């Protein structure tokens, strides 16, 4: 799995 | 914007009275994810029913499989009860062994 | 042939009733292999295929960290998107995220994906070039600007072209018995009178893997597509799938009809005739 980013 | 479940009720293998099998209720094409699905044996809720983990299709609509071990018989009548915000009342869909 | 790895995240606000729920699943082609549920007791990413169980603790600990940080991220974003759309704090809403990669027969990178929805609708997507973003609306334009400034695309691209594809190859090799087997459909026909003059012909495909299949009915060699009832392809529950196609036929004229079955596991397409 991949790592988060904020909206 | 909401979408009402498509509902399929069926057995894992073609059904033979006296042979252990799985009763499946597959719900798909729905939004939102919040839903209750019960399997009924002669109008009565079967207590131990498992389900798949929540996933969704390329159109964002959710899908789930509810299932239980069962040994069908001539007289035992099975159905699937789907309770969703799009349905004014729970939809009961009954097991037809050729669908 | 070609293969995919896809992760699907769903986060749901429940106003008044505490923190949002976050669920995560991972798939390689049509086989699920992991899950995470923020409501469950383990608070761990869990195996759901036999072949992923051989990953050591450091794999599980990292994967659990990733989904937890995602669930937390989605928690903040659920609030932010309520702001952007001027929504009350009383409604339930939903963020969904799909990402992943495809590889070819030789194992090389084919493509990568990352797409986000809000309440069941397109919100923002990474373009096939892995460099730019498509916002569905005004709210998502704001997100897009944050992601441009933050260079989010570069970070996403590095994952999709690297780690995503490496682990997909690894899972394909470690699960090759199940992941690279094709299960052909087992076919038969059913037949039920509706009337003295009309009857259902139903063509069945069972126990096939992967899910992709085509079932078509033909009269005298001519496609019947408008008069075919088709059900969605459905899981049997054991890793394989099922589908059927039915036509209503004049009693006596069944021999004119042919069901045609196409699937990867079939050397040749099947023809069935009642």
């Amino acid at each position: 799995s991949s790592c988060p980013l904020s909206k | 914007i909401q979408r009402t479940p498509k509902i399929q009720v069926y057995s894992r293998h073609p059904a033979e009275n006296g042979k252990s099998n799985f009763l499946n209720c597959y719900v798909s094409g729905f939004h939102p994810s919040d839903i209750e699905v019960d399997l009924l044996k002669n109008g009565e809720r079967i207590e131990k029913v498992e389900h798949s983990d929540l996933s969704f299709s390329k159109d964002w609509s959710f899908y789930l499989l509810y299932y239980t071990e069962f040994t069908p018989t001539e007289k035992d009548e099975y159905a699937c009860r789907v309770n969703h915000v799009t349905l004014s009342q729970p939809k009961i869909v009954k097991w037809d062994r050729d669908m | 042939g070609s293969h995919s790895m896809r992760y699907f995240y769903t986060s749901v606000s429940r106003p008044g009733r505490g923190e949002p729920r976050f669920i995560a699943v991972g798939y390689v082609d049509d086989t699920q292999f992991v899950r995470f549920d923020s409501d469950a007791a383990s608070q761990r990413m869990e195996p759901r295929a036999p072949w992923i169980e051989q990953e050591g603790p450091e794999y599980w600990d990292q994967e659990t960290r990733n989904v937890k940080a995602q669930s937390q991220t989605d928690r903040v974003d659920l609030g932010t998107l309520r702001g952007y759309y001027n929504q009350s704090e009383d409604g339930s809403h939903t963020i969904q995220i799909m990402y992943g990669c495809d590889v070819g027969p030789d194992g090389r990178f084919l493509r990568g994906y990352r797409q986000d929805a809000y309440d069941g609708k397109d919100y923002i997507a990474l373009n096939e070039d892995l460099r730019s973003w498509t916002a569905a609306d005004m709210a998502a334009q704001i997100t897009k600007r944050k992601w441009e400034a933050a260079h989010a695309a570069e970070q996403q691209r590095a994952y999709l072209e690297g780690r995503c594809v490496e682990w997909l190859r690894r899972y394909l090799e470690n699960g090759k018995e199940t992941l690279q087997r094709t299960d052909p459909p087992k076919t038969h026909m059913t037949h039920h009178p509706i009337s003295d003059h009309e009857a259902t012909l139903r063509c069945w495909a069972l126990g096939f893997y992967p899910a992709e299949i085509t079932l078509t009915w033909q009269r005298d060699g001519e496609d019947q597509t408008q008069d075919t009832e088709l059900v969605e392809t459905r899981p049997a529950g054991d890793g394989t799938f099922q589908k059927w196609a039915a036509v209503v036929v004049p009693s006596g004229e069944e021999q004119r009809y042919t069901c045609h079955v196409q699937h990867e596991g079939l050397p040749k397409p099947l023809t069935l005739r009642w």
